[PDB]
């Protein structure tokens, strides 16, 4: 499956985790910030990372 | 400020609050046994953070 | 409809201070207030122009939500034992002086 699918519906968990791991309380906080930056992280080491780590 | 720290559940010992007559009529959380720790060794802090804690 | 425009307003800003839909008790803060006594009652037209008044002082009139305070309650000699009258809300400075005393009715 795609690997924007992958990023997405980890990008959910994350911010999941960030309401009662991190207990972040601002929702806009929540928003505006992602597991990997996209740029310095490459999609395919995430996926690997999943793969392994699954 | 002590209620600052909200953690989800209901044993939240970091919360509490209450003057005291001795220490300037300020906030003392009177629950913690021991306290560890290795502060920074030169914080300096923002024209703005230090207005927040006088 | 104005005490449905107070949440029409207060329900479209980024900066979520407070939170009014006159359902069923749906009344917070951001905990940055010092809040001391319980709200989440909604018991009449108080709560309602109070929460539009935290959200008149936080943005737009911009003072520190981390100042001010809702509530509080003083211990005077009082007509009643018990009321203690209480401090509807009030702005504070950085030296801890309350600044605006302000009382908000219906």
């Amino acid at each position: 499956e795609s690997p924007q699918k992958l990023f997405d519906r980890i990008n959910a968990l994350y911010k999941r985790a960030l309401r009662e791991q991190l207990n972040v309380t601002d929702e806009q906080k929540i928003a505006e910030d992602n597991v990997i930056n996209r740029n310095k992280f490459p999609l395919n080491k995430l996926v690997y990372t999943v793969q392994a780590l699954e | 400020p002590f209620r600052f720290y909200v953690k989800e559940t209901s044993p939240n010992y970091l919360e509490t609050a209450s003057p005291d007559a001795l220490y300037g009529d300020k906030e003392v959380n009177g629950k913690f046994d021991v306290v560890v720790s290795n502060p920074p060794f030169s914080v300096d802090l923002d024209t703005q953070t230090q207005r927040e804690v006088r | 409809n104005w005490q449905r425009i107070v949440e029409a307003k207060l329900e479209q800003q980024k900066h979520k201070v407070a939170e009014i839909s006159l359902e069923n008790g749906t009344v917070n803060y951001s905990k940055k207030i010092k809040h001391n006594r319980n709200l989440k009652a909604l018991t009449g037209d108080e709560e309602i122009v109070r929460a539009f008044l935290i959200d008149r002082l936080v943005n737009e009139l911009d003072y520190k939500p981390e100042y001010l305070e809702t509530e509080k309650e003083y211990t005077i000699k009082g007509g009643h034992s018990k009321i203690n009258p209480r401090v509807d809300v009030l702005v504070k400075d950085d030296k801890g002086n309350p600044f605006f005393f302000i009382e908000v009715k219906a």
